[PDB]
């Protein structure tokens, strides 16, 4: 990326970091104000692959 | 994935050769049974709940099965079951579209085997289900496309056994 | 392809193909017949489209076959056109798949990496495209020859 | 505890009576209570024995009262009622194409009555009844249910 | 997991069996014993931090264990450990409840002895960690409670060993 | 491998002690048990065939593992696995006699995990077979040993899930 | 390894089908092209040498491969080399014959990838030696044939890429 | 098969099939429509062949369905004649082979093994197997009931 | 150090060191044997400075060591100074790293679990620390003392 | 991650031990060489570019393994495996500034030889290109500091094979 | 122990534990209270032990406290009865498990060449364990005595 602000922008881990948060799943299932939880067996139809 | 065509130009890719007359000829082979693919596709899609209804009721269920013990009792297991089978018929009609299998491995049967292996699933019981299916289909879609159809879930059924 | 870009498409709300879905599934199909015929009519002048690009090229640009150009020599202008040939090849897989895809895969994604490496200028790479639609367009009726150009246009797009 | 364990004994005791009652109050045309491998609305329109159902289709029949009344068994020795809602909820489908579901219910409906005239219900005649309501109320719509 | 009154279910369930005289035997045997349980919990949960500390004093410090080479040398390891023992106090807590082990190996034992011997744990000092807080439960609990608390610990140490 | 007696020895070898108080109970609590551990290994040993045998019966057997398609079709495969139930019976007699579960990890669990699931070999199912033969183990060596027995099978058991 | 005739049996054990209609069918799309299989291998199996040698010409000598520097420089790699090409020519012949790939994987495609990374060996100079072999073999075995020998070179060098 | 037992020798020698590995390949696949109609006769015969094979045995040998008996009891019989329904696919999958492969990986390798552990009498069972070729065979003409007779033979001779 | 906070920064952004991280390296290794005197001079006084530090802590805090106090008692004030022992030593590995990794991960990270389980007054640990400070600096020039004050007030500040 | 004077500390920390005289001359030794390893970082960094270029060019294109059937073959994987380069020089930067190689097993070694394994990259040819830049590097930073630079690349390709 | 070594014998031939090796067992369960007693006996004395068998030992052999010596000096002679006081607990230990085992594996496989390396005299160190069943069998009753005396002769024993 480069540095933008204060900085840590397209990180390396901060990059990693927002491009999680900010994709189209995740603010989907826990969108906004839920924190993440494991999506295992019960809850949700398990890829088998 | 990849389809008919899609795995010729793969296959031409790595070696970087234009298509040449071997190439064109099978793509030919995949253009010329096109419009057959499509309208079994449409029959299967429109007749899906019928065909596991009949495909349940000849290899599945009225059994042990279904019965205390059986991995299809309970309401829960039972419509799990039948959700799988909708997965089966959905896919073996992607499969024979693209007349290609490589989306029934991709998005199928990689770890299906040991998944069935641990949660205790029977695997000769899945394949008569899957066997079932295919009966019926063939009766369904008619003389143009019955081998066609039939071989993506005989496809399948080699994959878990 | 066409299909690949649409079977996958209803699949990620798994569900069957829809009614108009297997529609595109239908004009690809006429059109890839016309589209495996184009594919081969390129193939076959394909030695006569590179080298005539390759005139092409260095006249509009001469710069790259001088003292300080990434294709100045016999052996460095040798590998450029091999690499008009092998463009012009993943035109012709473009079109009769009906559907970019595998060319993406092939030489986009990733080529301003290796060119910028290698300090090939891209624009002028670009240019030798444009010089090989000219070319192949000049051996195919106006019907096909637009769709063709097409395929070209993207990968001169794409080096962008 | 103690109580519960006693309310299940009861239930569990004369279990056939309760399902006999059913059996014989939607089944007419002969001794459905026969069949059942133990011994081994508007809403009857009433089944008969051989002409409509068949043994086979019959059997199945049978079994699904004993095997329901099981369940509230074990549904009362646990907390809730989730043992049920949960293989009940989308029964109505599966059931329909060959049994009428709304026969079916009275046979529910008698068992939750004909359940409690075991019980002196101090509390624990509330509860067969209550826990009986689940399947029948969860059954009935059949648009909220699947 | 599962305790005493959803174990008698699963079990029966299985065998696709109505509840029977022996499973309300079974049941009973829980029931009958639940007040003192609860009892016993909250001696425990009030005095989980005296009885992390009496223990870790009697059976892991003043040692070479907190010396420089020791495995809970640094307020890093130190802070691990007695960490760790809060687990296992709360975990067995929830055994006793239960009435049921079955939560002890889902959440605590299940690969615990091979993490442990991954990153140099002495198994040894955790087992007598553990049945040192035992014995300080024992006190707290009463003759009511003591056996009962007792043989979840118990299960915890044979699970490492 | 370790017994109890070395298990102590080893770990007081460590700190260069010589065996104190605390060491000498522990080997006590150890001999004082000893000779029912020799009563209850001629039990199993000389009932090992059929202790494999029912627990095959209750747990393995009439089902679709012993079915086309199923890991224990064919001699060959329904051979080597009451061979490993063998294996499993056998081991579990040592370290119940050494009072020490560390062989069981040195010559049974190391690697055998992703050797099942490279093989394809179900695990759940296998752990089922572990814990039948438990169940008659339990019974044939009565009150005297039945904990001390079952802990290994356990340990074995919770070593592949 | 596998042939037509055997995974037809073992695809359908695994199911445990009797060789039902379309089990038949596939067995008789073998039966019907054996002879010309036969014929096919005595061909290639007469001209091995000059199939080699013809292919080692227009795909690998008379370059950089064969000077120093190439990884076919040194009588011993040359020999190493064409070694490998007669395996290659040998088992694809193995595998038209049997009408199955899966000898392709079990003797000859697995791991090799890896090994030839790890010698140096290069891999897409292979794949040449393998289509150029292809090329030779599918004049000599006619229309006939053609078709079905050069799969299993196909095989063989989309293995490697 | 004939093909897997010899194909196995020329790749392990690195080489293509011998005139005498394809002149066998060529008479054992003249054999063929034979060999298929020997296995659909006895395939459509089965449950004659297996049910009075099992009396056959029972006369031979009854104590097995008796008190002290493997076999005792009705779902105890209802495997051994099961066990013997086994046997006689493996027996028609052989035939179609032309050799053993197939009857030997699947049921006689580890079949010691098996039944010493479930204290079947296994010679008992090698007469069970015996009785089978003689129902078989009196099905069959005299030519393809001596080519099912070596098939059979050869299990009664594996057990043992 | 300085070397692995800058580094750790580094490679967390995907990035080669700023000119800033560069002079923060060279600033620090000119530093170098100066810092290595620092710590020399406070290893060579160890023994006097826990004890000097031991007497300004009882006479501010008699009680910690009083009847209910946790470091009541011989022994119970033997493990008291020999807890400030471990931290001078910490004290003198921070001075040669340039920072306070070390020191946290060794004696900060966790210590109001350690010491609440064990019941000690964490702010009379601290008022310990500030009385080694004041007899290690009376060792040491000004400018010294004061880069090794630095490192004490980190310690007093992080059991807070 | 540690460097020379972490290495020393954990070393000395898990003894309980002050620094001692031979830890203060390890300190120095690193100390007396800091200002050449900065110098030899900035060289590198802002070469980054052209040292990747000019060791691709000595030992990974003009080759096989650019062509159809290499491994660095599409613009893709050719971008991969300079990108791959790029982390490789600036990660031996990284483990030379701080005078250890502990960062390069960390974040580097670490799974990646059968991560190549898994994809089929080359490993020797990597190795070449590791080489490679080394022989580059060592040219740009000169006499100072040669030595120093090449070790970390020499652990980086020794890590490999 | 005895443990031990009887289950490895047990488990090498792959079958479970004989009568005849299920007995041993049962003696060395009785065997070790007593065992574990004499061990602790033992380790009550061995100050007293290591000391007088250090003189016992300097008497007969005051070569190695000369100076050509291995032993030679007031150091030297300290390391050299600190091996003693190793040997005498690795003694303890082989008695209470009633198989020599862990000493072996700790104390004699190797000795040759560490001491061969130090150029300690080997015999003389098997002196020194004489003069320690001298000294502690003056400990312990006629019959704990004996038992003792067969483990303190084992290393006497190995050391040659
Ligand atoms: C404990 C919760 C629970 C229930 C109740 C349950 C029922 C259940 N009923 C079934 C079928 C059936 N059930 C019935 C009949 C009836 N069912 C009734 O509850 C009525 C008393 C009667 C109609 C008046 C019939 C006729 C079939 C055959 C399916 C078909 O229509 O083909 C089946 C399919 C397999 C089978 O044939 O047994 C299931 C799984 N599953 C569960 O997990
Ligand atoms: C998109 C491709 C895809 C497939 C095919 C798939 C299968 C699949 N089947 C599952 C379970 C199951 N599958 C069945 C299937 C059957 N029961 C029987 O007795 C019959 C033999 C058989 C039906 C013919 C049952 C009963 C379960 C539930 C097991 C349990 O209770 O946990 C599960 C576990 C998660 C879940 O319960 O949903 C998966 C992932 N998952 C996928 O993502
Ligand atoms: C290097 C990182 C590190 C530190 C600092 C550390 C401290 C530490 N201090 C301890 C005890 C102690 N520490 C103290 C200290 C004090 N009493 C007071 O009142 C004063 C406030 C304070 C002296 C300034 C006392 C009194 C004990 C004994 C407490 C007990 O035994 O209950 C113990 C338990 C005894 C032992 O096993 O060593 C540890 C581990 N351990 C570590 O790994
Ligand atoms: C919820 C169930 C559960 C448990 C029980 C659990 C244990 C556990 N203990 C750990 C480490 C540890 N465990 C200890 C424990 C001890 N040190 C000693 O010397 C004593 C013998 C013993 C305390 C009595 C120590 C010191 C570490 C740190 C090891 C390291 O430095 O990496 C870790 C590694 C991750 C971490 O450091 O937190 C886990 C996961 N994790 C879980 O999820
Ligand atoms: C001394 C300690 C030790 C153990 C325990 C051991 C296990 C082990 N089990 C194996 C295979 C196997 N293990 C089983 C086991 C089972 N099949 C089932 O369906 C059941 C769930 C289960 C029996 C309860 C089977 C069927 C195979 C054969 C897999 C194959 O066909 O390759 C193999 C592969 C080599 C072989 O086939 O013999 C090993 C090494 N090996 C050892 O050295
Ligand atoms: C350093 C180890 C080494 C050797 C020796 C070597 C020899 C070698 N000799 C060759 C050809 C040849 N070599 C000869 C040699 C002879 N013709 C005769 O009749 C005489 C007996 C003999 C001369 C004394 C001939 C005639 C050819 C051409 C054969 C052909 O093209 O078919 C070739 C193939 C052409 C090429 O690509 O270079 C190689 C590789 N390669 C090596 O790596
Ligand atoms: C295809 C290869 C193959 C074979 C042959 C095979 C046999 C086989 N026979 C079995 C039992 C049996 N088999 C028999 C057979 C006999 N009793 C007698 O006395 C006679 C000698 C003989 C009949 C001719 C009996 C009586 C049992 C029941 C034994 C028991 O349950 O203890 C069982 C255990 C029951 C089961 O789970 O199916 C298997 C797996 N399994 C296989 O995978
Ligand atoms: C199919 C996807 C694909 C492409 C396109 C590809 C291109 C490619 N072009 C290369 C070189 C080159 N390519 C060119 C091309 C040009 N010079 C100019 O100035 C013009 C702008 C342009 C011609 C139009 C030149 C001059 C070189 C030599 C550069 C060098 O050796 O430094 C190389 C390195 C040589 C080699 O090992 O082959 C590759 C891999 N590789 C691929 O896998």
């Amino acid at each position: 990326i480069v540095r933008g602000q204060s900085s840590m922008p397209s990180g390396g881990l901060y990059a990693l970091i927002d491009a999680l948060i900010d994709s189209e799943e995740y603010t989907s299932i826990f969108g906004e104000d839920t924190v993440p939880y494991l999506r295992n067996l019960g809850v949700e139809a398990q890829p088998s692959w | 994935m990849q389809d008919a065509i899609t795995a010729v130009i793969n296959n031409y890719d790595v070696q970087g050769k234009y298509l040449d007359g071997a190439a064109l000829d099978k793509l030919k082979a995949y253009f010329t049974t096109g419009a057959v693919r499509v309208r079994a596709a449409a029959v299967i899609s429109s007749n899906a709940t019928t065909i596991i209804k009949e495909a349940a009721a000849k290899a599945l269920i009225y059994s042990d099965l279904t019965r205390p013990g059986g991995n299809m009792y309970t309401t829960r297991r039972y419509a799990a079951c039948i959700r799988d089978m909708d997965y089966f018929l959905r896919y073996a009609t992607y499969a024979m579209l693209a007349g290609d299998p490589s989306i029934l491995d991709e998005r199928v049967l990689n770890g299906l085997k040991e998944t069935y292996n641990s949660l205790g699933v029977p695997i000769a019981a899945t394949v008569g289900g899957i066997q079932a299916m295919k009966e019926v289909v063939g009766g369904l879609v008619g003389p143009d496309a019955a081998k066609e159809a039939s071989i993506y879930f005989d496809y399948l059924s080699s994959g878990l056994s | 392809s066409v299909l690949t870009k649409a079977i996958v498409n209803a699949d990620a709300e798994a569900r069957y193909l829809s009614p108009g879905e297997l529609d595109r599934i239908k004009s690809f199909v006429a059109s890839g017949e016309r589209r495996l015929r184009i594919a081969q009519t390129l193939t076959e002048a394909r030695e006569r489209i590179v080298k005539q690009a390759g005139d092409q090229l260095f006249q509009i640009r001469p710069d790259v076959v001088s003292p300080g150009g990434n294709a100045y020599g016999e052996k460095m202008t040798a590998l450029c056109l091999r690499d008009l040939d092998y463009y012009l090849r993943l035109v012709t897989y473009g079109i009769v798949a009906g559907d970019v895809t595998p060319i993406e895969e092939i030489g986009i994604i990733g080529v301003k990496e290796m060119y910028n490496s290698l300090q090939t200028p891209i624009p002028a790479v670009a240019e030798g495209v444009r010089a090989m639609k000219n070319v192949a367009t000049s051996l195919l009726s106006g019907d096909d020859a637009a769709e063709a150009g097409f395929y070209f246009d993207y990968l001169v797009g794409a080096m962008q | 505890g103690q109580r519960r364990i006693a309310i299940v004994a009861k239930l569990t005791e004369n279990a056939e009576m309760i399902v006999s009652r059913a059996a014989n109050r939607i089944f007419v045309g002969g001794s459905p209570m026969a069949y059942s491998e133990r011994q081994k609305v508007p809403p009857d329109f009433e089944p008969i024995n051989i002409a409509r159902y068949g043994p086979e289709r019959m059997q199945k029949s049978i079994r699904d009262l004993d095997w329901f009344l099981r369940y509230t068994t074990y549904a009362i020795l646990a907390g809730d009622p989730s043992i049920l809602e949960a293989n009940c909820l989308g029964l109505r489908e599966i059931l329909e194409k060959s049994c009428s579901i709304s026969a079916t219910i009275v046979a529910l409906l008698e068992m939750r009555k004909n359940a409690a005239r075991l019980f002196k219900d101090e509390a624990d005649s509330k509860l067969v009844s209550s826990y009986i309501s689940v399947v029948i109320r969860a059954l009935d719509a059949d648009r909220s249910d699947a």
